[PDB]
RNA sequence: UCACAAGGCUAAAACCUUAUGAAACUCCGAAGGGGCACGCGUUUAGUCCGGGAGUGAGGCUGCGAGAGCUAACUUCCGUAGCCGAGAGGGAAACAACCCAGACCAUCAGCUAAGGUCCCUAAAUGAUCGCUCAGUGGUUAAGGAUGUGUCGUCGCAUAGACAGCCAGGAGGUUGGCUUAGAAGCAGCCACCCUUCAAAGAGUGCGUAAUAGCUCACUGGUCGAGUGACGAUGCGCCGAAAAUGAUCGGGGCUCAAGUGAUCUACCGAAGCUAUGGAUUCAACUCGCGAAGCGAGUUGUCUG
RNA sequence: UCCCAAAAUGUAACGGAGGCGCCCAAAGGUCACCUCAAGACGGUUGGAAAUCGUCUGUAGAGCGCAAAGGUAGAAGGUGG
RNA sequence: AUCAACGGAUAAAAGUUACCCCGGGGAUAACAGGCUGAUCUCCCCCGAGAGUCCAUAUCGGCGGGGAGGUUUGGCACCUC
RNA sequence: CACCCCCGUGCCCAUAGCACUGUGGAACCACCCCACCCCAUGCCGAACUGGGUCGUGAAACACAGCAGCGCCAAUGAUACUCGGACCGCAGGGUCCCGGAAAAGUCGGUCAGCGCGGGGGUU
């Protein structure tokens, strides 16, 4: 990614597919404006718990994270973009989508897989190293049985902001 | 609790009477009675009882009220206010009064 | 700065009005010099859509 | 469709909408594009639909709601006389606002259950799904 | 506080994550507005005392609301402007909209909105495109291999999209239902066999069989081709009463249209020359003030 | 009294809701003193709620009546 | 002092007129027109279902988009 | 204030609060003890009040640690919006110019400034 003004003048750029954005070192600061295409397959990719390389048009690249986004409500389309520089050793608290593997022995008798909490919030692996996604196996889950935030099996280095007795991936009954 | 000194204390109307607030301390077997000028943040006169005391523990408050008053001839001051604590005017803190109320 | 008034004032504001009259201009054509201060040029802001501006 | 206790009469206006453009509880979702009012057996109607063409059984999330009572003169009145009776209830969909999620059935199947659901809306729509993690 | 979407949890309420509506909810909270001081800087009004009134039916448009069907050349308020009491140019015609406030004279010049094929003043202007539908010259959900422009994804020198030859399989009428259901009226699952390839399988079919064909592969060729949205201009959806039409003629070999540029026409607006009036200040006569005169400015629906 | 009412006041409708035509000799004056609702654990009648205790507890209560603002350093409850 | 029609005409007061009269009003209704189009009339979209079987031969639920101006109205704009 | 600390009392009215936690004792504070009287309990020295210790500093208070909570809170962008202009039959929407939130992210923070007195620095 190579984004490179970042004036308070958004004219420069606005049509010609580019998206405001900041970047905050949390010591270091800085606006700019990233190529739309660019960062839609960059985005697409790597996500919340992204982590790619940022080259300002003057020669200094920092790697950095996607912190928040901002999106226009009618055109479903990125206006701007909240971005995280990131440190070393340990960053913040990473949200990780909860996926499911295997045929659960739920869809075979009545009911349904259902991700009950999409994104997980966990805190902290050591920055270098993030989950990307989380796989939790389902196969011995039947019909009425929950799948606690405790239960799920985090890459050492990593606990659990989440309250660790709610309810994720949980399969529901038919009708 | 904290609610009888917090009250009497907004009650004596702190500035805008002029005269100057009288505190007390009489809970511990020690006081302390300053006088102050609410306002400036400063405590013009006072009159203790903890550097020697006599002997007497509670009999010594018209002592002190008459030594805080002897400190208030020579300051200068002869308008007063009464401010009170949690302590409901009776004996030890009405003689410490009765006291500067004549030995001003 | 120096002032034409090129638009006119029916249909205008009354604020907008008493503004051309402050500005010292009473018909189209009117030119005029104005001294960069900020309730002059804060007078020619507010109208500034009736003037051609000059510098 | 109906709300169960309130307060009765209430008035209209318009802007984009607030909460919220993005896609929870569910895979799929249906995107309101028009400023509309929508009654609850509009939505009925669509719940109705989506519900047979998932037949058992999907999972359905109906978003909207209608919270908003709307009166109507009775027949042949001279205006005045008071403020029209609760004709029926509506709710406000702004634009980009998500009326409908739907999950745990194919891509296919959520196209056609959403389009079979569109043509029984006052107002166009699109369908889209997830990535909008501004929270969860 | 009231209302509300999925879930947890518990004996339902409270509470937990996720999620949302509010004129009569508010942790917050703009732009703006209102008061006061200055005038740091322009300009002209103000206030009070007294004489004379008239008016007290308002009207439209924009924005803000209620009422109403988010109807009315509707009703009731807030707010700006116009008409009212406003002539002049434009909008064919047209109180209100756009430009613009008409002291009088002129066979003089520049402009505004709006315009420059002929009726009709002024470029049948320039350059890069768009639409071919008279769209232009009035509506929508819905629909559509119209055409321009972007983007996504897919398949391809391992031979593809189309075309053409052939196979399309054995378990197995899979189970269930059924008077019969044997790919194909309804409920559960998609496993093996043979291979270069053949899936309890797509439509037609039968009361049910049988039957036709597709998803896959091989040859054949010989190259691109297929799907999904975004957007510009169009197509359909588009049916009313006396005779048609964009105001008309007519316009695409643009007179339609998106962009940028310039030249011109256009008002009672501005300007030129002449002239009168209102007020003001300056100058003069007679006897302060007052009247007349004159000059400058100013004003005059 | 609230909303309409467009964050100054004001502003209409046969617009949207609700009260008043009293009451108090203490519910006033002053002086002094006291702090609420509710939930959780444990408690003879009880056992939804009674009365007691511990913990939490900024108002989630109270103010004669309507609602709005207000109020816990009192306007709230008690006494001279 | 329900002078409560609450700025309160008298101390003191109800109906009827198709026998009716006067002065005015399109400031205001019934006819018609106009504007609107809820209602009224038709046409279109989706298709669940009916049609042994098969949505569309024909019919078409729950809902949606328009047209027309012949209904009952709404408004009160020219004509009392 | 000379340096500390403690007691009172203020400006400040949560970036100043709460929890968990450590420290503190004859020198100020606290609990403590006694109560027939002043005084007082809608009952009871619980509280007000009165005579005073030792004992304990455990409770409470003072002080320090801490960012789990609470509170404070950016820049960036956006919502909206004065004022210039526009589109849509309409519900509604756009452009230019200035102003410009709220919520959230970055973070920030276990406050700061005084007066008086007491008591300590072999
Ligand atoms: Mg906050
Ligand atoms: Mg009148
Ligand atoms: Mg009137
Ligand atoms: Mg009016
Ligand atoms: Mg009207
Ligand atoms: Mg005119
Ligand atoms: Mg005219
Ligand atoms: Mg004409
Ligand atoms: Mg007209
Ligand atoms: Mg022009
Ligand atoms: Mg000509
Ligand atoms: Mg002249
Ligand atoms: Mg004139
Ligand atoms: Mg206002
Ligand atoms: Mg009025
Ligand atoms: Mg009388
Ligand atoms: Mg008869
Ligand atoms: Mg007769
Ligand atoms: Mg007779
Ligand atoms: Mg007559
Ligand atoms: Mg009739
Ligand atoms: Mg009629
Ligand atoms: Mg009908
Ligand atoms: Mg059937
Ligand atoms: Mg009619
Ligand atoms: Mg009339
Ligand atoms: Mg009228
Ligand atoms: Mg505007
Ligand atoms: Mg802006
Ligand atoms: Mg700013
Ligand atoms: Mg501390």
């Amino acid at each position: 990614m190579e984004l490179t003004a970042k004036p308070r003048t958004p004219k420069q750029k606005l049509d010609e597919s580019m998206i405001a954005a900041v970047a905050y070192n949390k010591e270091n600061n800085v606006s700019f404006a990233l190529d739309r295409k660019a960062f839609d397959r960059a985005f697409r990719q790597q996500s919340t718990t992204g982590l790619f390389d940022i080259t300002v048009e003057g020669g200094e690249t920092f790697p950095a994270l996607v912190k928040a986004v901002q999106m226009d409500k009618r055109k479903r389309a990125p206006i701007h973009v909240d971005f995280y520089m990131v440190t070393y050793g340990e960053p913040v608290e990473v949200s990780v989508p909860v996926h499911t593997t295997g045929r659960s022995q739920g869809e075979v008798q009545g009911g349904l897989v259902d991700i009950v909490v999409h994104n997980l919030q966990i805190v902290a692996p050591g920055p270098r190293r993030i989950p990307q996604e989380l796989v939790v196996d389902v196969t011995k889950m039947n019909i009425g049985d929950h799948i606690t935030a405790g239960d799920i099996k985090l890459p050492e280095g990593c606990t659990l902001a989440a309250d660790p007795e709610l309810t994720v991936v949980s399969v529901l009954p038919p009708r | 609790r904290r609610k009888l000194r917090t009250r009497r204390k907004v009650r004596t109307t702190t500035a805008a009477s002029g005269k100057l607030r009288l505190s007390v301390y009489r809970s511990s077997k020690h006081i302390y009675a300053q006088i102050i000028d609410d306002s400036r943040g400063q405590t013009l006169a006072a009159a203790s009882s903890a550097a020697l005391k006599s002997g007497n523990k509670t009999d010594t408050a018209a002592a002190v009220g008459k030594a805080l008053a002897a400190a208030a001839a020579e300051k200068g001051i002869k308008q007063v206010v009464f401010d009170r604590g949690s302590y409901k005017y009776h004996g030890r803190v009405k003689a410490l009064a009765d006291a500067a109320r004549e030995g001003g | 700065m120096k002032i034409k008034l090129v638009r006119s004032v029916i249909g205008r504001p009354g604020n907008q009005v008493k503004t051309v009259q402050a500005l010292g201009l009473r018909k189209i054509g009117d030119s005029r010099e104005v001294s960069d201060t900020p309730a002059v040029r804060g007078m020619v802001k507010t109208v500034k859509h009736l003037l051609e501006v000059q510098e | 469709k109906r709300t169960k206790f309130r307060k009765q009469f209430r008035g209209r206006m318009t802007g984009d909408a607030k909460g919220g453009d993005y896609v929870a509880f569910g895979d799929y979702g249906l995107i309101a594009m028009e400023p509309a009012w929508i009654k609850s057996n509009q939505i009925e109607a669509c719940r109705i639909v989506m519900s047979r063409h998932f037949r058992r059984g999907g999972k359905i999330y109906i978003r909207i709601f209608p919270d908003k009572p709307v009166t109507k003169k009775p027949a042949e009145t001279r205006m005045g006389k008071g403020k029209g009776a609760v004709e029926y209830w509506v709710s406000v969909v702004k634009p980009g606002r998500v009326m409908f999620e739907v999950a745990g059935v194919t891509e296919e199947q959520a196209k056609e259950a959403f389009r079979l659901a569109g043509h029984k809306l006052p107002i166009q729509t699109k369908m889209v799904k997830r990535e909008v993690y501004d929270e969860a």
